[PDB]
RNA sequence: AUCAGAAGAAAAGGUGUUAGUUCAUCUAGACAGCAGGACGGUGGCCAUGGAAGUCGGAAUCCGCUAAGGAGUGUGUAA
RNA sequence: CUUGUGGCAGCCAAGCGCGACGUUGCUCGGCUCUUCCUAUCAUACCGAAGCAGAAUUCGGUAAGCGUUGGACCCACUAAUAGGGAACGUGAGCUGGCCUACUGAUGAAG
């Protein structure tokens, strides 16, 4: 039933006005998502199910030359009813697993800083078993044996570097949007620009 | 059906060997077991264990621990003993542990019908008499297997001599003409 | 030491290193020690297994759906024993479904005998008359002799 | 069912031979043998590939495929390029004394909570212990087997327990920090 | 040994009912004489015709029409228990319609413990569609890739001789 | 089957196994797995030293979506 | 055969008029002895429990070893466990021929 729901709306957002936005989610939480659509629907559902409720076939699709366009629709985007903000307002956010580092981020030994020294709460009394790391809560302070490097660059965020920046301030990414064509009521010309 | 016969005990089964093998002493047929350590027994070794250790807990009776003493108790319970028919099949069931002097240069006979591998399923249970019985008051489980080693040598050994002697005769033996003749014979 | 002693200690010094991940491990091996209780145990204590076991498995049913001549038996006032007479029964009323410790203020009649009517003697299904100024004949629908107590219904 | 496959892809190693259900395995490290006649299974070795089959089995011999898969890439990796055991030490009052004997084969522990016994653990073939100075108390487990190597380190968690006393209250003990392979 | 039986009936015509309804069955039995006791069995618990007024006017003999072809075969039976009602619907592959419900009664009597007077056939049918069956060891058995070591390995060639006791040499058995 | 097998307890329990029956999804990607999100009114209102979903008392409402339960536990005085 | 779960009356009540679990209702007799059982009093080893420690409670394996002196009591001790031998041992005990077992010789391959 949610997916009828879906692909539903999904046709509704194809037979909106205009700006033939193709974005929809990202690795940004929720309330960025809403704040991006805050100016302006952004839906999605299931992945390429907007695209397979379509049809590939162009007489079953609702627009024109869809069947090549199938192929290039992937991930989470979707229409909406803006070009300069997408283009450069680019919010930052904190890094996840999947992606490189963009540097070699280390943990100082000894007594932890919560802001990597740009301050160091020690009432995090859970977060000692949380870690996992090599770290000692004595005398009710968590006291790191040596030095741990979060990550470095040009290696994947492994689970552990994304749990460590999780709760560090490392918003080493950016938003981005696809844009590349318009399916435009008349014009019905989608770049792959 | 030779007067005296030799049947390996290795891999045969406590239970069915004794069967086959109480029937040729009532025969008459002088049965002469070796290897008697290396029978095996269907069920896991604890069950065979616990079996066991009911049989020393009967007391007034004297558990012969020994794996030729076990076999020869298995035997006994299916021959007659009480009569002198049984009493005197008993006497000629010598049943030894490994292979002494006197049987080593014998060839020795294996029952079909009570080997492990043709009589119970893939990855049944089972266990080794010669283990369990050395878990239960046998005392001589190191001796036995290190005097089968050094005989494993022995025969190992003759063999060689002996399997070059033959491969001589084979290498010999088509130099027969009348090995067509032998062919056409089917022999 | 004071108060929550062990509360700072846990407070200022930290807890068992590996505590967590064997509680952790505790909690997910019982599921297959919890089989193994029932494959081997034997008499009483496994029989205390069984019902505790049906006991929380229809209550978790449940809130998922949610989701010499003498007297040998008990008279009232052969040889009738002190301890076998009894002046008080629990009769419970019918219509208000309360149950009240009523005065035996007599017996109507015995279904077992008329002598045993005669003697007074507590029987199951027998009418006794009982005051009921503070709430009249009841029947005694338990037998005394065996459950300790006159068990009645008006 | 009648078949039940499972495939292993061979890394570098040097020799993964299944002579007479006993894997030699020699790899650039060394070589392990193990024995195989535990269950009765199909092993074929071809090229790349390792071919685990069973016929007509029950489930109770179709779990063991797993678990000896499992256990073939335990050693396949040992031999490749080791496994490492890293030990860490926790002490509540008492410091404990630490010994290697034999280049760490054996491991003599001392001034165990008050206690006065040199507990010696003479640590199971093929794997060593050493004491690592980058930082203290980390003792480094290396072997070419899991099953080994965790067994000791169990053992050595074991015989460091506290008797008779609050778990909660007393802290000193030696317990699992991590795993991982030597490089 | 099973033989297919095609029974047709009907009870006696008489003023009332002169003109009778002929009845079929496709029952099995053992010999011509089990195959009329079914057959009133399996009648008389249902319609309610009475032995004595009911003659029989044909038993013939059904042999396999293709026996040589493999076929899979669904059985619609109906166990009794200690309930008595069980819609118990099991599928055999072989050759012959006989043969598949000989192993159904050798599987019942097996795996449940039937008995012959118990079990009563309710339909046997054939299945010709590799998607009309349901069964997986089946469907694994219809595929096209069948491959397997032949099974027991000590049943083939199991000891060849007479009586072989004391055999000289161990058996190889592979 | 670590005391198998060759009407009395008897009602049921079993992550023991083999058959089945009735429902479910599933290349619109089934289950599991990891990878991330798992939001904002709002720390709803009483309740209290301290209760932010997670001591507790009635609902427990809403905007966003494919989805964030006035929260399922862990946890903290919070 | 017997062992650790009171009865009655209702509300529910998976289900098959009953209806389980829940819920309401107040209410002849004893000394010695021989063994044997574990349903363990202590001792051995464990678990849990606000278990600081000492000391304490419950539970698990455990019958190998013990489980008193004096008229319900009063002290030691680690405790002073419960039983059975169906008329416990009244043909060991009291009151209101042969076969066993222990020993001693013994002819004989």
């Amino acid at each position: 039933e949610g997916k009828a729901a879906l692909f539903s709306g999904v046709q509704q957002s194809l037979d909106s006005f205009d700006y033939m936005w193709i974005f929809d989610v990202t690795n940004m939480r929720n309330t960025y998502l809403k704040r991006i659509r805050d100016d302006w629907r952004i839906f999605m559902g299931k992945t390429k199910v907007m695209a397979k409720a379509l049809g590939h076939t162009p007489e079953e699709e609702h627009a024109e030359n869809v069947s090549k366009l199938t192929k290039l629709l992937h991930g989470a985007v979707g229409l909406l009813f803006v070009i300069g903000y997408f283009e450069s307002f680019v919010q930052n956010d904190f890094a996840r697993a999947g992606a490189v580092a963009p540097f070699t981020h280390v943990i100082p030994a000894g007594p932890v800083y919560s802001r990597a020294g740009q301050i160091l709460t020690h009432t995090l009394e859970p977060q000692v078993r949380q870690l996992g790391m090599p770290t000692v809560l004595k005398n009710g302070v968590v006291t790191l044996l040596a030095d741990f490097p979060l990550c470095t660059e040009g290696q994947q965020l492994d689970s552990r570097q994304t749990r460590l920046l999780k709760l560090f301030g490392i918003t080493a990414a950016e938003f981005k949007v696809g844009l590349l064509g318009y399916y435009s009521k008349k014009g019905a010309s989608v770049e792959f620009l | 059906f030779q007067k005296v016969v030799v049947i390996d005990a290795k891999g045969h089964l406590l239970g069915r060997l004794a069967s086959v093998v109480a029937k040729q002493l009532l025969g008459g047929q002088k049965v002469v077991v070796v290897r008697c350590e290396e029978l095996n027994i269907s069920g896991h070794f604890f069950r065979n264990k616990l079996k066991y250790l009911a049989y020393l807990r009967k007391a007034c009776a004297f558990h012969f621990r020994a794996p030729s003493r076990i076999f020869q108790k298995a035997v006994r319970g299916m021959l007659p003993h009480k009569t002198a028919r049984g009493q005197a099949a008993l006497e000629h069931l010598q049943a030894v542990e490994g292979i002494p002097p006197p049987f080593d240069k014998q060839k020795r006979v294996v029952v079909p019908a009570a080997l492990r591998v043709l009589r119970l399923k893939p990855g049944r249970k089972y266990c080794t008499v010669g283990r369990l019985s050395s878990e239960v008051g046998w005392k001589y489980n190191d001796i036995v297997a290190k005097l089968e080693e050094r005989r494993k040598v022995k025969s190992a050994a003759f063999y060689q001599a002996k399997l070059a002697k033959q491969k001589k005769i084979a290498s010999a033996k088509e130099a027969s003409p009348v090995n067509q003749k032998l062919s056409q014979f089917g022999y | 030491p004071q108060n929550e002693y062990i509360e700072e200690s846990i407070r200022k010094h930290g807890r068992r290193f590996d505590h967590e991940e064997r509680k952790r491990k505790k909690a997910a091996r019982e599921a297959h020690d919890a089989s193994l209780y029932a494959q081997k145990t034997r008499g009483i204590k496994a029989k205390l297994y069984q019902e505790k076991r049906r006991k929380e498995k229809i209550q978790m049913k449940k809130t998922i759906k949610q989701h010499k001549r003498m007297i040998t038996k008990a008279t009232f006032v052969f040889i009738r024993p002190m301890a076998l007479r009894q002046k008080k029964a629990n009769v419970t009323h019918k219509e208000l479904g309360v149950t009240m410790q009523l005065p035996i203020i007599g017996v109507k009649k015995n279904p077992q005998s008329p002598t045993y009517t005669q003697l007074g003697v507590l029987t199951k299904g027998t009418v006794i008359e009982v005051n009921v100024s503070e709430l009249k004949y009841a029947q005694i629908t338990n037998n005394p002799e065996l459950d300790g107590c006159v068990n009645a219904l008006l | 069912d009648i078949y039940k496959d499972e495939t292993l892809t061979i890394p570098k190693g040097v020799t993964v031979d299944i002579k007479a259900r006993n894997v030699t395995v020699t790899g650039p490290r060394g070589t392990l043998k193990q024995n195989l006649r535990h269950v009765d299974i199909e092993m074929k070795k071809q090229g790349n590939t390792i071919k685990f089959i069973v016929w007509h089995g029950s489930r109770k011999h179709n779990a063991c495929i797993r678990s000896v898969y499992s256990i073939i890439n335990n050693m396949i990796i040992g031999v490749t390029q080791g496994f490492r055991y890293k030990m860490r030490l926790v002490y509540a009052h008492f410091p404990i004394n630490i010994n290697l004997t034999e280049n760490g084969t054996v491991v003599e522990i001392r001034n165990f909570l008050g206690e006065r016994i040199t507990r010696v653990i003479k640590c199971l073939p093929g794997v060593t212990v050493s004491i690592s100075s980058a930082v203290k108390d980390e003792i480094i487990l290396e072997g070419n087997s899991l099953e080994n190597v965790s067994q000791s380190a169990a053992n050595i968690k074991q015989i460091c327990n506290v008797r008779n006393k609050d778990i909660r209250k007393f802290l000193d003990g030696i317990y699992v920090s991590e795993r991982g392979n030597i490089e | 040994a099973l033989k297919e039986y095609q029974v047709v009936g009907r009870k006696v015509p008489t003023e009332h009912e002169p003109v009778p309804k002929l009845f079929r069955m496709r029952l099995f039995a053992p010999n011509e004489s089990v195959a009329k006791s079914r057959y009133w069995y399996f009648l008389k618990m249902i319609n309610k015709v009475k032995k004595a007024t009911g003659e029989i006017v044909a038993i013939n003999e059904i042999s396999e029409p293709k026996p040589l072809k493999a076929k899979v075969f669904g059985i619609w039976i109906r166990y009794d228990s200690r309930s008595g009602t069980h819609n118990m619907y099991k599928e055999f592959r072989d050759t012959t319609r006989v043969g598949a419900v000989e192993a159904m009664y050798a599987d019942m009597a097996a795996r449940h413990r039937a008995r012959f007077r118990s079990i009563r056939i309710l339909k046997v049918v054939e299945v010709e569609k590799k998607e009309d069956v349901r069964r997986n060891y089946v469907k694994q058995l219809l595929n096209p890739h069948l491959k397997f070591p032949l099974p027991h390995r000590r049943t083939g060639v199991v000891g060849l001789a007479g009586k072989k006791v004391f055999a000289p040499h161990r058996p190889s058995t592979f």
